[PDB]
RNA sequence: UGGGCUACACACGUGCUACAAUGGACAAUACAAAGGGCAGCGAAACCGCGAGGUCAAGCAAAUCCCAUAAAGUUGUUCUCAGUUCGGAUUGUAGUCUGCAACUCGACUACAUGAAGCUGGAAUCGCUAGUAAUCGUAGAUCAGCAUGCUACGGUGAAUACGUUC
């Protein structure tokens, strides 16, 4: 690729809180949290309401709603 | 009022808070009064006609 | 200076405490009486001591940036929901069921006549 | 390198038996992906082509080449020359990460998903996917975004047939 | 009713009916008059043909549509 | 059954609230009249900061309740500042009625704190317990009143004159 025209291009941990799943992919999102990996190498983690292991047409299986949402707040009261 | 209804007013609601009051001369559904089931107008002309007992008209 | 922001300082530190955004006149003698300081002092008449209480008492409320932050995303989503609120949000109208062909003006701008 | 980790693996022995190709050259792979955003509006508001190539680089990760009017065209009001495009080609191991990007962590955030259209094959393997909303893709915040516009995202497999190419595809992980 | 002590109300009808087939996985659309029922996360992920006054709107109940009323995106009345 | 009558680039009438120091806030303490109450007025007590909720006495009325009137008076503070004025607008969280408060109720708590610093041309009411100000009650009414109809507290200025 050429220099100092691309924009900055970065390992990063996609993190499907919902099942806590992770998968490593390139992206550009940066975000300042870090986390370990299987290699001895670290890199950021970008977190993410809904994946493909955590979707319903995906699964097969009805999708779980997270706490402090608005389900959850509705069940409380 | 139409015939329909003051049949509809008569008849027996299904909800409780879907009761309201006509007067029961003419059916004029604004303006009635509790105390003589009539409204203002009706109320004007019996008065008039001295068959409201005690009713007569006002000053002070 | 609490919370990021300064304050008056010849008011009276009760009514100047309010000048915080997120802070009016009930949570200020709220906060005032947890950290116990004279509610006639002025601020300019101070103690670091009671400065720093304040400042203890204050952060946990939840209140400027913080705050702004969570009313526009309670706006925002209402107005993905494509809720009638968010209808009316976007396009600048009472929200809470007033009647527009009259007295509409805080929320229509000036008149357009 | 997740993905081409599995099709070295498991994708290219489960479609190697499945279609009987004597030698392993004939194994179908993704030659490249083409994401393509069609930006007619640029004639009208420059800023607008302006936007959609910075939403487009932010999703792909390198700089689009911005695509010109071909012809003149006068109902559309269309100069030929004028940039009312921008594409983006991925090869490689950023073909790869856009691809199982795509599969897992965009193409759900599509509000009432049910899969992606199993006939958008142009007939000799090659896939076309049309998405309505730069928004799915992860990268991209909803407040920078002045317009919501699609993109079409091309993935030319070396399959001959579209029954070759599904099944690449399904063993990717592509819902349908 | 809106009064905590009361339950969010929601009408019976739409409630059961929502009910039905729920195990299957091949959900349809449901036709409902019943703008002022509640949203409850039992709903999440629905279609009802919501009645408006003259045509049933479709509305798509997701999470965030919880707690909110039917009628809420069932608009009534038409402005340019 | 559901939605209009509650729409909203706009013009007009009638009103409520203000723009403040003859005032705002806080605490203490007085003085009315006139009406309503049967499945209706809901005392005291307890719970909640709150609107209210639980128990519940009395009362078909000169007996009990609605129901402590407010302005005022006396003390502390603010010191002329778009503010400790003003309270629209919006977020969140609640109470009550009602089968049901999304369209489209009232009220409460926290925060948000808009215009407005006495209003151009013009124009309205009022001659005395009147105007002006302050509260209070009632019909309709499950709920909903800045409207309407009544009540009282404090309480003015001016009328030369008939030219227009
Ligand atoms: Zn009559």
């Amino acid at each position: 690729m050429k220099q100092g025209i691309h924009p900055e291009y970065h390992q990063v941990i996609f993190l499907d809180t919902t099942t806590n799943f992770k998968f490593l992919s390139g992206s550009t999102k940066t975000s300042s949290e870090m986390m370990e990996w299987e290699d001895g190498k670290e890199y950021p983690v970008i977190r993410l309401d809904i994946s493909s292991d955590s979707h319903p047409f995906y699964t097969g299986r009805q999708k779980f709603a997270a706490a402090d949402g608005r389900v959850e707040r509705f069940n409380k009261k | 009022a139409k015939t329909s209804m003051v049949a509809k007013q008569q008849k027996k609601q299904k909800y409780a808070v879907r009761e309201y009051t006509r007067c029961e001369r003419c059916g004029r559904p604004h303006s009635v009064y509790r105390k003589f089931k009539l409204c203002r107008i009706c109320f004007r002309e019996l008065a008039y006609k001295g068959q409201i007992p005690g009713v007569r008209k006002a000053s002070w | 200076r609490i919370a990021g922001v300064d304050i008056p300082r010849e008011k009276r530190v009760v009514i100047s405490l309010t000048y915080i955004y997120g802070i009016g006149t009930s949570t200020a003698q709220k906060i005032l009486e947890e950290a116990n300081v004279s509610a006639d002092t002025r601020v300019k008449d101070l103690t670091d001591d009671e400065l720093g209480r304040i400042r203890e008492v204050v952060d946990g409320y939840k209140v400027e940036g913080d705050l702004r932050r969570e009313t526009n995303l309670n706006i925002k989503r209402l107005m993905e929901i494509s809720s009638y609120r968010g209808i009316r949000h976007r396009r600048g109208l009472p929200v809470r069921g007033q009647k527009t062909k009259n007295n509409a003006r805080t929320r229509k701008g000036p008149v357009k006549t | 390198n997740r993905l081409k980790e599995k099709f070295n693996t498991e994708v290219t022995e489960n479609l190697m038996k499945k279609f009987n190709y004597s030698s392993v050259m004939e194994v179908p792979k993704i030659d490249k992906i083409v994401v393509n955003m069609g930006v007619g509006d640029a004639v009208q508001n420059s800023k607008v082509l302006d936007n959609a190539v910075e939403e487009l680089e932010l999703i792909t990760g390198q700089k689009p080449l911005v695509t010109k009017a071909k012809k003149s065209i006068a109902t559309f009001r269309l100069r030929e020359g004028m940039p009312i495009g921008a594409k983006v080609t991925l090869r490689g191991e950023r073909m790869y990460e856009f691809l199982d990007k795509l599969i897992s962590v965009s193409l759900p955030r599509v509000r009432d998903f049910q899969g992606v259209s199993k006939k958008a094959f142009d007939g000799r393997g090659n896939y076309t996917l049309g998405v309505k909303e730069q928004l799915i893709f992860p990268e991209i915040d909803y407040d920078k975004v002045s317009k919501v516009r699609g993109m079409d995202i091309v993935i030319v497999t070396t399959a001959n047939t579209d029954e070759e190419a599904r099944e690449l595809l399904a063993n990717f992980g592509m819902p349908f | 009713a809106r009064s905590i002590k009361k339950g969010p109300f929601v009408d019976e009808h739409l409630m059961k009916k929502v009910e039905a087939q729920e195990g299957s996985e091949k959900k349809q659309v449901i036709k409902t008059w019943s703008r002022r029922s509640t949203i409850f996360p039992n709903f999440i992920g629905h279609t009802f043909a919501v009645y408006d006054g003259r045509k049933h709107v479709p509305v798509y109940v997701t999470e965030d549509m919880v707690g909110h009323k039917l009628g809420e995106f069932a608009p009534t009345r038409t402005f340019k």
